[PDB]
């Protein structure tokens, strides 16, 4: 794996930053955001910005790999609805 | 004169004022979150607050645990001047003041 340190930055009502492993599956990314924000899993609705878009797109099992392709300076930024 | 000083930014809506706070502990050291909360209560006399730091991108980040605090100290971009200032600065906000966070896509 990578010798660098990665983070997830999550914009909820407030912003948080947590250490992450690069390339984690959606199940684990959702779970760690849910725990960090003390939100019920089912109420943890995440989105990301795709390559060259102004618009966000829902994060899911299917779109997770694309999301990781948008890491910038060792950081993946997500938005958490609400 | 041998006082160590933590500079803190205290927010009313999106503008902060500055207060320098005497701290006995070593300039090199990493505080626990609970100790920063007790420091903020002694100095501002409120507990309805959140503590934060500003990251390298310019986004304010809320501290939620001891590990977040350690990240803040680790990222700290302060050069040691003769002022005996902690190299990281603490940002204090009303806990429901969400206007200070760069959450807009």
């Amino acid at each position: 794996g990578s010798h660098m340190a990665y983070t997830l930055k999550v914009h909820y009502k407030y912003t948080v930053v947590m250490k992450t492993q690069p390339g984690l599956p959606y199940s684990q990314v959702r779970d760690m955001v849910s725990k960090k924000l003390e939100l019920r899993l089912e109420h943890t609705k995440l989105s990301y910005r795709p390559r060259d878009s102004n618009e966000l797109v829902p994060l899911s099992e299917d779109s997770m790999k694309d999301a990781w392709g948008q890491v910038k300076n060792y950081c993946l930024t997500l938005w958490c609805e609400n | 004169h041998m006082t160590n000083w933590l500079r803190v930014y205290y927010y009313e809506d999106t503008i902060s004022t500055i207060k320098d706070i005497a701290v006995e502990e070593d300039l090199s050291s990493t505080p626990l979150l609970k100790d920063l909360l007790e420091l903020t209560r002694r100095e501002f006399q409120r507990e309805d607050i959140a503590l934060n730091y500003r990251d390298a991108e310019g986004d304010l980040v809320r501290l939620l645990s001891d590990e977040d605090v350690a990240l803040m100290v680790r990222q700290a971009r302060g050069l040691p001047s003769q002022k005996r200032l902690f190299p990281w600065k603490l940002h204090i906000t009303q806990k429901d003041n969400y206007r200070v966070y760069n959450t807009m896509p």
